RNA sequence: AGAACCUUACCUGGUCUUGACAUCCACGGAAGUUUUCAGAGAUGAGAAUGUGCCUUCGGGAACCGUGAGACAGGUGCUGCA
RNA sequence: CGGCCGGGAACUCAAAGGAGACUGCCAGUGAUAAACUGGAGGAAGGUGGGGAUGACGUCAAGUCAUCAUGGCCCUUACGACCAGGGCUACACACGUGCUACAAUGGCGCAUACAAAGAGAAGCGACCUCGCGAGAGCAAGCGGACCUCAUAAAGUGCGUCGUAGUCCGGAUUGGAGUCUGCAACUCGACUCCAUGAAGUCGGAAUCGCUAGUAAUCGUGGAUCAGAAUGCCACGGUGAAUACG
């Protein structure tokens, strides 16, 4: 059976590893084996905006958003694991993109 | 910016969405390479027939809570002060002063 | 052998040096050092830690590096063979640290500020 | 050292030699050389009087000096006399390609002149 | 500055002769920090040095020196209301990076056809007293001794 | 000078998002409009209800709105009705399905909104700033604040210059990052013009953080 | 310039104007406000009447227009000199 | 943080007046789609295609047009309210 | 003969959590002090480097044209729609940048080393055609995977030999490509041809204390197309501070 990857996708640190520990600790209770997590090269965008309403050009702001990416494969996937995972719920705000094969 | 100006970007798009099909085709066989230079010249006739504000490049893109036609940031949809509103009272996801 | 290694990193360079006994042959990225460094200011750089030791001709040292440019991949390179050589001894601490190989150069590029053109250069004031 | 009535450079490398010449930039030198089959770094001296006639043909294809002065002034002749904003523009001696006018075009209205 | 702490920065010696004063001399004679094309430069105006003198590969570069060195320069000075030029002795390291300034000067105020020519030349002239270099240590001296009477201020 | 706001540098320090969801590029801006549009509706239907915080997520292909409000009955009506008209139109602002929860603040004179709101109030209401700021500094540092500041600015009681006035009682550290400053802003439109009423509330330190 | 692939650009309206006056003979000024539709050689001898902006100019197509555009014989700005 | 048109706020000329943009009221038609002509376009004349959804079958909702009003609209002045 | 493919979690790296640096130790100075100088050890030594952070207040500073608002003013018009023009003019002055004035260089051939980002009405590979801008077909990629995307300066070899030049690229004529309803006023880029001024710049004046100045390339926002500006990334990399 091919194995099933995981991409969580967040904009906080914290919340994103209790999701990915999460599932990667349910992974493991139900007798999956489990290759994860993978902390993949995190996005950050950057904006640079005038704060001030008229002229003054040297006055800004800089911000950032910041996507961190977990990557969690499943080897060798079993009907009781993916019953577990499923009827697991993971913290919202939280992306999950789950690749087949 | 007036109230008559946004109404006039809503217009436009509203046109834009219309007139997309038969845009893209008279387009399309205008600069077909193998195609009859009659059929052309009488598409380039019909697309010049077409709506002016149809074409999707006569809209400019405008703040969302406003309207200011400058500083628009298509990450968010709105202008460089009412980003920066948001961003302080923290209704942008993720938005954060950085420093590096 | 043993396969001494120790990785060296200057500006945005990173190089992983492993030692091993034998002849003086320095293999970096699959070339010669000739080869990779055609600037001889670079070559006596990463002939410099095994100059200091004394034990040139007596290790073969094989190195593989990515990032920065020539001065950086060399920087980095010498400071891997310093940490290798460590590694290989650690009697050569007292030598290698007072002709300063050892410490690991922390200066790096300083990041574009907003109103100055560069890091620090400001754009020219006209008083009237 | 002589080419269409120029008296071409007789110690300078062939192609920058023939650029010399009212017409002939260096990819057109290149491409005269080339045609004629002559290489480009020999200069004028070591270059037989039959080489410089087979360089006189391969040039003779091109439109260079006096006939490329002509057309070139003919063209500027019939924007003018054609009536349009180009020529307007050569009439008035400002910018003919549509560069600034408010500054920094003296290279068309030539050096400065005050109030 | 105000504070009066200044850090010397410790310079490397040059790869070939290991001669702190011929790195501080690549230094000067760099430019837009192209070094590898100062110290070829430097590099190959020593050998056609050496082989012009006929001594060893540093010893013309000392003598060169020696001959620009500035003992005393001027330096404005403002005591009890007047202007005065008063002449100052200098420390041998700025002694030093005088002399070498002056000699990158005059090479690259020559009409030779290349910098390492012209720096070659201008310190074999410099050597045998003949140059723009030793000409504008002279002209440093005569005007400190003509104006010695203000020494102390 | 200009100071930084203060919810906005301790964002993610001390500070939670008001807004917490994920999304790509492609509907980022349409989240963001869609959030204004709900959250300019909701203030203004629950004006008079004493609304202090409204935290929209976006759950898969849903919105959940939860209403941080020191009178929870009046949002919510005789057994429910008033959430269910409001989540009734909130899903049609959204788009998607709705679903609304009401968080009660237990004491609203240590929050910031609230304060501003009840300041803002009195001052349509026709009453004198001083006496209104100091009543509320009182009844702040009475329930507790660890420090409180009210700043009034422009055209009090109807002076033909605007000036700007403020107390402050205990300590309100606004440089320490990790100090917890509730701090927020309302606006009171009067015969006179616009009156601008901002309150920070400095409630303790944050050592741990927990963002 | 515009692409060869694509042809030389021509308004509809100004077409047809053309094509019924010098099919039927007519000698009055077209009055058009099409500054950008290219010179072809079927209008030669027509009276066109450019807009400027602010007033239509006249302009009588010959044999050395053809290929420019009717705005390059239409200047829309009066320059008569500063001093 | 980006004027060919659009932006556009300026000028010429052509046009409209409860109005480009809303809430309310009344009447009449689902909207919508396809083509002809006049005009620079804005709009005007038309023509085919058009009977959508709840429907307590009383009719409603959305949509469009018409008509009178309250009102809309103002990038118009005062940053010394 | 390519980490490519079996294979290994060693190493670079990718994040997340932690340790570490505090005059802590030694010697000297100093008032039994704060504090300062030097040394050891250490990756770093005295705020290790950089940034965010801007007290009470001054300038009735700027913004009624982002927005909201009091008072005023218009209501078949100072409101609204459309096509063309203008904001791009040009005797001149001031400010900010780019390019050079050459040999530490120009041109030609071969060759090496980065970092940070963007991408779905999007980035667009390979192959074919075009001198070139590009075109046709079209893989892959919501991306540590695919594309943008060969970094340039450097190095090696040759030539040029101090010229207004094989420096400089302005201007200008012809012919083109792309975006776009449409490049005349008024785009960008390509090819061919022309090769202005300029040979280091008065009084005066600006920036900068180290990975800084200087020099060389790269990316992004805005954007159908339209940066020598703005914002970021790295490569090479100094002089001086007596006072
Ligand atoms: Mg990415
Ligand atoms: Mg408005
Ligand atoms: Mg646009
Ligand atoms: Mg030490
Ligand atoms: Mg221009
Ligand atoms: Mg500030
Ligand atoms: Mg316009
Ligand atoms: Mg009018
Ligand atoms: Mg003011
Ligand atoms: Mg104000
Ligand atoms: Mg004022
Ligand atoms: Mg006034
Ligand atoms: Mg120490
Ligand atoms: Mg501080
Ligand atoms: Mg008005
Ligand atoms: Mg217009
Ligand atoms: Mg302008
Ligand atoms: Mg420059
Ligand atoms: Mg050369
Ligand atoms: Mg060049
Ligand atoms: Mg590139
Ligand atoms: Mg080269
Ligand atoms: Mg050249
Ligand atoms: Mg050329
Ligand atoms: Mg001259
Ligand atoms: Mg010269
Ligand atoms: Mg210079
Ligand atoms: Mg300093
Ligand atoms: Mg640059
Ligand atoms: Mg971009
Ligand atoms: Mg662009
Ligand atoms: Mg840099």
């Amino acid at each position: 059976n091919q194995r099933i990857r995981i991409r969580l996708k967040a904009f906080d640190h914290r919340l994103i590893d209790q999701a990915t520990a999460e599932i990667v600790e349910t992974a493991k209770r139900t007798g999956a084996q489990v290759r994860g997590p993978i902390p993949l090269p995190t996005r950050k965008e950057r904006f640079t905006v005038l704060i001030s309403p008229h002229v003054n050009k040297d006055a800004r702001d800089q911000y950032e958003i910041r996507t961190h990416l977990r990557l969690v494969d499943i080897v060798e996937p079993t009907e009781k694991t993916v019953d577990a995972l499923m009827r697991l719920d993971l913290a919202a705000g939280v992306d999950v993109q789950i690749s087949l094969g | 910016a007036k109230q008559s100006m946004k109404a006039r970007e809503v217009k436009r798009v509203a046109l834009a969405d219309k007139y997309f099909a038969k845009r893209a085709e008279l387009k399309a066989i205008i600069s077909d390479v193998n195609a009859s230079d009659e059929d052309r010249w009488n598409a380039v006739l019909k697309l010049q027939t077409l709506p002016r504000d149809s074409s999707p490049s006569r809209q400019r893109n405008r703040c969302r809570q406003t309207g200011r036609p400058h500083g628009f940031l298509r990450k968010f949809g709105l202008s460089r002060i009412k980003v920066r509103e948001a961003a302080m009272r923290g209704e942008i996801p993720g938005l954060k002063k950085a420093s590096w | 052998e043993n396969q001494y290694y120790g990785t060296g990193r200057r500006k945005s360079s990173a190089a992983r040096v492993f030692i091993k006994p034998g002849n003086g042959k320095i293999v970096i990225n699959q070339r010669s050092l000739e080869q990779y460094f055609g600037r001889e200011t670079a070559r006596m750089v990463v002939r410099q830690p095994l100059e200091l030791v004394d034990m040139v001709e007596k290790l073969d040292l094989y190195i593989t590096v990515k990032g920065g440019g020539i001065s950086g991949q060399a920087g980095a390179i010498r400071h891997g063979i310093t940490r290798a050589l460590m590694e290989y001894d650690e009697s050569l601490r007292s030598e290698l640290r007072k002709a300063g190989f050892v410490t690991r150069d922390a200066r790096q590029v300083e990041r574009k500020k907003v109103g100055l053109r560069k890091a620090r250069r400001r754009p020219q004031f006209s008083k009237r | 050292a002589r080419i269409a009535g120029i008296n071409i450079p007789d110690h300078k490398h062939a192609v920058i030699a023939l650029t010399s010449i009212y017409g002939v930039g260096k990819t057109r030198s290149k491409a005269i050389l080339a045609a004629a089959g002559i290489a480009e770094d020999v200069k004028i001296s070591e270059l037989s009087e039959g080489q410089i006639d087979t360089l006189r043909d391969e040039v003779a294809k091109f439109v260079v000096e006096g006939d490329l002065r002509r057309e070139i002034s003919m063209s500027i002749k019939r924007l003018m006399d054609l009536g349009c904003y180009r020529g307007l523009r050569h009439r008035r001696g400002l910018p003919v390609r549509g560069q600034r006018t408010k500054t920094n075009a003296r290279t068309r209205k030539g050096p400065r002149k005050p109030i | 500055p105000r504070r009066r702490v200044i850090g010397q920065r410790k310079i490397l010696p040059d790869p070939k002769f290991g001669s702190e004063l011929l790195a501080k001399f690549v230094n000067i004679l760099m430019v837009d920090g192209k070094k590898s094309t100062a110290e070829s430069i430097v590099y190959s105006a020593l050998e056609t040095l050496a082989q012009r003198s006929g001594k060893s590969e540093l010893e013309a570069f000392e003598v060169a020196l020696e001959n620009v060195r500035p003992t005393v320069e001027v330096k404005s000075r403002r005591v009890g209301g007047s202007t005065y030029q008063v002449p100052v002795e200098v420390r041998p390291v700025r002694r030093n990076a005088l002399a070498m300034r002056w000699i990158v000067e005059a090479a690259r105020k020559r009409g030779d056809k290349s910098m390492a020519l012209r720096l070659a030349n201008e310190l074999s002239d410099a050597a045998e007293n003949k140059g723009t270099a030793v000409k504008k240590r002279e002209d440093v001296h005569r005007m400190a001794e003509a104006n010695k009477a203000f020494a102390h201020y | 000078g200009q100071k930084v706001h203060p919810n906005g540098i301790r964002l993610g320090i001390v500070k939670p998002w008001n807004s917490t969801w994920f999304a790509n590029t492609k509907e980022f801006a349409d989240n963001l409009d869609s959030d204004f549009k709900v959250r300019q509706y909701l203030t203004k239907e629950l004006a008079k209800a004493s609304v202090s915080r409204i935290v929209i997520e976006r759950p898969a292909k849903s919105i959940r709105v939860t209403i941080h409000t020191a009178r929870p009955g009046i949002v919510i009506g005789k057994k429910g009705e008033d959430v269910e008209k409001l989540r009734k139109v909130v899903a049609d602002i959204a788009g998607v399905p709705a679903q609304i929860n009401i968080a009660e603040v237990r004491k609203p004179e240590l929050d910031a909104k609230l304060v501003a709101d009840s300041i803002t109030s009195q001052l349509e209401r026709r009453v004198m700033f001083r006496r209104a700021m100091k009543r509320t500094v009182q009844n702040a540092m009475r329930l507790g604040a660890k420090g409180i500041k009210v700043e009034v600015s422009g055209r009090l009681g109807g002076a033909e210059i605007a000036r700007t006035e403020w107390y402050r009682e205990g300590r309100v550290p606004l440089h320490t990052l990790r100090a917890d400053i509730d701090y927020n802003t309302s606006e009171a439109h009067t015969t006179y013009g616009v009156i601008g009423v901002k309150v920070w509330i400095f409630k303790g330190e944050i050592l741990g953080g927990m963002a | 310039p515009r692409s060869l692939k694509k042809g030389p650009f021509i308004d509809l309206h100004l077409l047809k104007k053309v094509e019924k006056a010098v099919e039927s003979g007519d000698k009055k000024p077209l009055r058009t406000w099409s500054r950008r539709s290219t010179i072809f050689p079927n209008m030669i001898g027509l009276t066109i009447a450019v807009h400027n902006g602010r007033q239509h100019v006249p302009v009588f197509v010959t044999d050395e227009m053809v290929g420019h555009k009717l705005g390059e014989f239409a200047p829309t700005r009066t320059y008569r000199g500063h001093a």
